[PDB]
């Protein structure tokens, strides 16, 4: 048996959102559901459970009168439904069966997780700026270039270097959620340094959610 | 959490580990203790239930106990594969709900330390010519995969404007993050330099750049 989730969401402050939980292959209404949730960095947090064989639900105190969890009998789905939701609310949010039908039995089968954000952002492609080194280039010696993909929404977005044929020292970094509701994130390649003079550096940006595709050419200046 | 666990734990190959689990009479002194075993990016998985009993398909080198108002798990023979975050879990009474512990990263050291390699940039003078300023800071392949970051303009402690992601697995099993700094064109101009610092296994590793 599995338990699968319904996609990632993207939510404005103060909305509502509902997450999906099938289980596939054969009934689940005879166990409990619980729903989990994890902040990005932090641990496992109860939301609260449902149990319809006895027709009954459970809630964490802290999220009382703002989760709704139902099941849906008849298509054997379980649902979330969070509502008023703030940026603390951003997380991955869990469906996991019970293996009886109590919220004390460990949950053996869990879903693969529901991405929530909540950001007052709408669809932006980034600005892309080149990073360059100026006593990185030493002595030498390898240098590192990068490109800073600033302010896009919502995830995600593609890096690649010199229209793929460099692959060698690149690292493209996963992006940072800034208090702003848009992303940020850096790619690096790694050249040497002597390859600076004789090789041009181009980093190709593409973001599908904006048709935004945008080449920058990196390269130490003054 | 009304449960608690140890934040970070260490182990190596071969050895024997156990991470605890800390609760009270109305959950672990009455209820049966659960844990659950979780790797970066993907959801968890049950290790142990009833306080010592495994799903078929988890080693037996797995293994729980409950005593009193608290639970250990028990590692032995620790592979490098075992390296993940683990809960404990319980029902609780008086709550009338389920309740985990914070969680123990647990470091299977059969790699060396690695110190973090850390790569800062000033602002591009694109940014700076469009009125903005951003400082970035990368950093990469280092191991256990927990640092912290602290940014100084000059010798002082800026605290605002800084943006720092949570750390993440590489290809070659270490770990990265960055930290970004944002400021004014004019912040950055009054100041002769600007540093990152970041401290790993306590020890720092700093990089600075200036306005020159």
């Amino acid at each position: 048996v599995q338990l699968v989730q319904s996609g990632a969401e993207v939510k404005k402050p103060g909305s509502s959102v509902k997450v999906s939980c099938k289980s596939s292959g054969g009934t689940s209404n005879n166990y409990a559901i619980s729903w989990v949730r994890q902040a990005p960095g932090q641990g496992l947090d109860w939301m609260g459970g449902i149990s319809p064989i006895f027709g009954s639900t459970a809630y964490a105190q802290k999220f009382q009168g703002r989760v709704t969890i139902s099941a849906d009998i008849f298509s054997n789905t379980a649902y979330m439904e969070l509502n008023s939701l703030t940026s603390e609310d951003t997380a991955v949010y869990f469906c996991a069966r019970h293996g009886n039908y109590y919220y004390y039995s460990g949950m053996d089968v869990w879903g693969q997780g529901t991405t929530v954000t909540v950001s007052s952002a709408s669809t932006k492609g980034p600005s892309v700026f080149p990073l360059a080194p100026s006593s990185k280039s030493t002595s030498g010696g390898t240098a590192a270039l990068g490109c800073l993909v600033k302010d896009y929404f919502p995830e995600p977005v593609t890096v690649s270097w010199n229209s793929g044929a460099l692959t060698s020292g690149v690292h493209t970094f996963p992006a940072v959620l800034q208090s702003s509701g848009l992303y940020s994130l850096s790619s690096v390649v790694t050249v040497p340094s002597s390859s600076l003079g004789t090789q041009t550096y181009i980093c190709n940006v593409n973001h599908k959610p904006s048709n935004t595709k945008v080449d920058k050419r990196v390269e130490p200046k003054s | 959490s009304a449960l608690t666990q140890p934040p970070a734990v260490s182990g190596t190959p071969g050895q024997r580990v156990t991470i605890s689990c800390s609760g009270s009479d109305s959950n672990i002194g009455r209820r049966s203790v659960n844990w659950y075993q979780q790797f970066p990016g993907t959801a968890p998985k049950l290790l142990i239930y009833s306080n010592d009993q495994r799903p078929s398909v988890v080693p037996d080198r797995f293994s729980g106990s409950k005593s009193g108002t608290s639970a250990s798990l028990a590692i032995s023979g620790l592979q490098s594969e075992d390296e993940a975050e683990y809960y404990c879990a319980a029902w609780d009474d008086s709550l009338k709900g389920a309740v985990f512990g914070g969680g123990t990263q647990l470091t299977v050291l059969g790699q060396p330390k690695a110190a973090p390699s850390v790569t800062l940039f000033p602002p591009s003078s694109e940014e700076l010519q469009a009125n903005k300023a951003t400082l970035v800071c990368l950093i990469s392949d280092f191991y256990p995969g927990a640092v912290t970051v602290a940014w100084k303009a000059d010798s002082s402690p800026v605290k605002a404007g800084v943006e720092t992601t949570t750390p993440s697995k590489q290809s070659n099993n270490k770990y990265a993050a960055s930290s970004y700094l944002s400021l004014t064109p004019e912040q950055w101009k009054s100041h002769r330099s600007y540093s990152c610092q970041v401290t790993h296994e306590g020890s720092t590793v700093e990089k600075t750049v200036a306005p020159t």
